[PDB]
């Protein structure tokens, strides 16, 4: 029994062994109750504003689009600190742990920025953290590990099935299985079992919010479509949740394409896999024939991941919202596009969202349109990554 | 009753809310419950509600029923209770010492005496299980006049009369057993009570928490401390881990 849905349709659910649901019931409850308690908004809200620097701008980006009848604007969510929009959520998990009376963080991680998010917010808030992340990702990210460890956080790689973020995920869940009592699972998508989809969409939906108060005071109206890149689905969500109920604007999350859909080296399960169940969700994902769950690709660490929220599932099921997909190469063209037309460096991931934002205005440059790209990210974290490519390419 | 008023203070400049644990003197023998006060303390307890073993104990349950039976086959009199409470005070000069108490036990050599000796080994507040206000009066009076704070129960069928009573005559803190629960909080302040400690079945660190997120200014755990005495009396090593393991984990709820 569960105080709200677990399901998004036939997506979502509560897929994990038994021992785990009692975890799971026990944030559900401490969940509703916070989302009822004046003072707990209040106590987010001040550290979004005070701490994170929320609101963040809404950026008009007049050189990108010149000659063209689309309008662009970025949400900056590369402004927050942390320099991604992770920052939003892990703060409101926090302060959630706290609720409950716990004293200790657990976190899985990829990219490692989530790794960061979690340490960060664990600092701040007095709570001793400890990180999963796959020994293949430990390696990639050294930057990332460091940070987690100035910020006193423990690291634990992670060396069984591939050793990357699908089983830094596994082991996570593993952890708390034993430890919940004491220890809150900050889990760093919209995915994963009920509660999570739940949460981190409420945890994120500021995003939308602004956005929709942002253009609002500038344009006078809504926007023809809000776009967003889709990893595990936590910004595309924050982004979408304060429109779904506004039928005219569309909503697109944009997945990774990896070296192309056909290759089968890319990381796009809500339109290129199939149903299946892994992570406590009934999801989309890439699998084997056989019902083994595959490895996902992309340039960027942050998109790569073989599944997808379920609401995502579910919004695309009904036509709410429409999914696509960017290469490696859209992607890179994009991010180098946004340095030298608006001084803006934008992450990897992000810039799958404005690639496709940035087809939409191409393929039909006089078509009125006014066009919001939730820039997730700030891109520094990536000038290494896209040095080695335009080297290689020459 | 000074030693809660400070403690208060102290939690209230660090936004904290009280963790109390409850366990009977001399369970499951005197040097082993000596152990286990010092491991409570240790592990962060901000103040300590002590037991002394009576044979009736009718505000009690089957825990406490329980521990009471324990240190009396252990031979644990009054007496040796008092010899206890030098030695913590001694070895703890700050934390503050509540007694849980049978009429009869204070009553017996006299109320005002038990009072004085209470002031004299250094006890901080006296809670009479089987003392209602309304004949509190004498030993409320005897509480005051050797510096001891009278701890009365607010129970959950408390109408406007007793809150009323409870904030006037008791000093320390509130014991609170839960009218909504919110009402009971907000009328305790309205009328100037002692801070109040949640004691209603606390026995998991969320449980602090809702205490104070609820207006409390913390929680007292009735029976849980004695349950892990009680599951652990064949490996007092073992006992003293899960204890410290507990409170650190009860205290823990209660940080801002
Ligand atoms: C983590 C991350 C993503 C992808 O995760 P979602 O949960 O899909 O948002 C996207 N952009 C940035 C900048 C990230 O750090
Ligand atoms: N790999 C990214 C994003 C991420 C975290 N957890 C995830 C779970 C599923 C999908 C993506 C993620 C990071 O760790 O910062
Ligand atoms: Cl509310
Ligand atoms: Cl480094
Ligand atoms: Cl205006
Ligand atoms: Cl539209
Ligand atoms: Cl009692
Ligand atoms: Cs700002
Ligand atoms: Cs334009
Ligand atoms: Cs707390
Ligand atoms: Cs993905
Ligand atoms: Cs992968
Ligand atoms: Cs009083």
């Amino acid at each position: 029994t569960t105080l709200l849905n677990p399901y998004f349709g036939e997506f979502g659910g509560m897929y994990v062994p038994q021992i785990l649901m009692p975890a799971l019931n026990q944030l559900e409850e401490a969940f509703v109750s916070a989302q009822k308690d004046p003072e707990f908004q209040a106590q987010f809200a001040d550290l979004l504003k005070n701490y994170a620097g929320r609101p963040t701008a809404l950026t008009k980006c007049q050189n990108i689009t010149a000659g063209t009848r689309t309008t662009l604007y970025l949400k900056r969510e590369d402004l927050l600190h942390g320099g991604a929009h992770k920052t939003n959520q892990v703060l409101g998990q926090a302060l959630l742990a706290k609720r409950m009376g716990k004293s200790e963080i657990i976190a899985e991680t990829g990219a490692g920025q989530h790794g960061v998010a979690s340490a960060l917010a664990s600092a701040l808030l007095g709570l001793k953290c400890r990180i999963y992340m796959g020994a293949k990702d430990v390696e990639r990210q050294s930057p990332n590990v460091f940070r987690m460890r100035l910020m006193g956080a423990e690291v634990i790689p992670v060396h069984s099935g591939s050793a990357t973020l699908k089983d830094a995920c596994n082991e996570a869940l593993r952890d708390w299985s034993g430890s919940y009592e004491t220890a809150h699972y900050m889990l760093g998508t919209a995915a994963g079992p009920h509660p999570y989809p739940t949460i981190v969409r409420e945890f994120q939906r500021m995003i939308g919010e602004e956005t929709k108060a942002q253009i609002l005071d500038k344009e006078g109206r809504l926007p023809d479509a809000v776009i967003a890149c889709v990893g595990g689905g936590s910004n595309a969500i924050g982004m979408f949740a304060d429109f779904i109920n506004d039928t005219s604007v569309g909503l697109i999350g944009v997945e990774p394409g990896g070296h192309g859909i056909e290759t089968g080296e890319h990381g796009a399960p809500l339109k290129h896999g199939r149903v299946g169940i892994y992570f406590g969700m009934k999801a989309p994902m890439m699998q084997t024939a056989d019902g083994q769950i595959e490895e996902s690709y992309s340039i960027s660490a942050g998109l790569d991941f073989p599944s997808v929220g379920p609401q995502h599932a579910y919004l695309n099921s009904i036509g709410r919202a429409d999914y696509v997909s960017i290469t490696d190469d859209e992607a890179l063209e994009a991010f180098k596009t946004l340095c030298r037309h608006e001084g803006i460096i934008p992450a990897l991931e992000s810039s799958h969202a404005l690639a496709h934002a940035l087809k939409m205005m191409r393929e039909q440059p006089e078509k009125e349109q006014l066009l919001v790209v939730n820039l997730s990210g700030r891109g520094d974290k990536d000038i290494f990554t896209v040095h080695d490519i335009l080297k290689a390419r020459g | 009753m000074e030693r809660y008023e400070n403690l208060f203070a102290q939690l209230n400049d660090r936004r904290e809310g009280a963790f109390v644990p409850f366990v009977t003197l001399g369970d499951p023998g005197i040097e082993q419950s000596l152990k286990i006060i010092d491991t409570l303390i240790d592990a962060g307890a901000d103040a300590l509600e002590l037991g002394v073993p009576f044979s009736d104990p009718l505000a009690d349950g089957p825990t406490i029923q329980n521990a009471n039976l324990r240190a009396f086959a252990a031979g644990v009199t009054p007496a040796q209770c008092f010899e206890m409470l030098a030695l913590i005070r001694e070895k703890h000069p700050t934390i503050p010492i509540g007694l849980l108490m049978y009429a009869n036990l204070v009553f017996n050599n006299g109320i005002d005496a038990f009072y004085a000796r209470c002031e004299q080994v250094g006890v901080d507040s006296v809670l009479v299980a089987d003392v209602p206000v309304e004949e509190s009066a004498p030993f409320r009076q005897a509480a005051l006049r050797h510096n001891i704070a009278p701890i009365f129960i607010c129970p959950p069928n408390a109408d406007d009369d007793l809150l009323r009573q409870v904030a006037s005559y008791g000093r320390g803190y509130t014991y609170l057993l839960s009218l909504p629960l919110h009402h009971l909080i907000e009328k305790l302040k309205e009328y100037h009570a002692a801070p109040a400690l949640q004691g209603f079945g606390i026995s998991s660190p969320e449980q602090v928490s809702a205490a104070v997120r609820a207006g409390a200014a913390g929680a007292i755990s009735g029976s849980a401390i004695v349950k892990i005495i009680e599951k652990n009396l064949a490996s007092p090593k073992q006992m003293l881990a899960e204890l410290r393991s507990f409170v650190s984990a009860m205290k823990a709820a209660s940080r801002a």
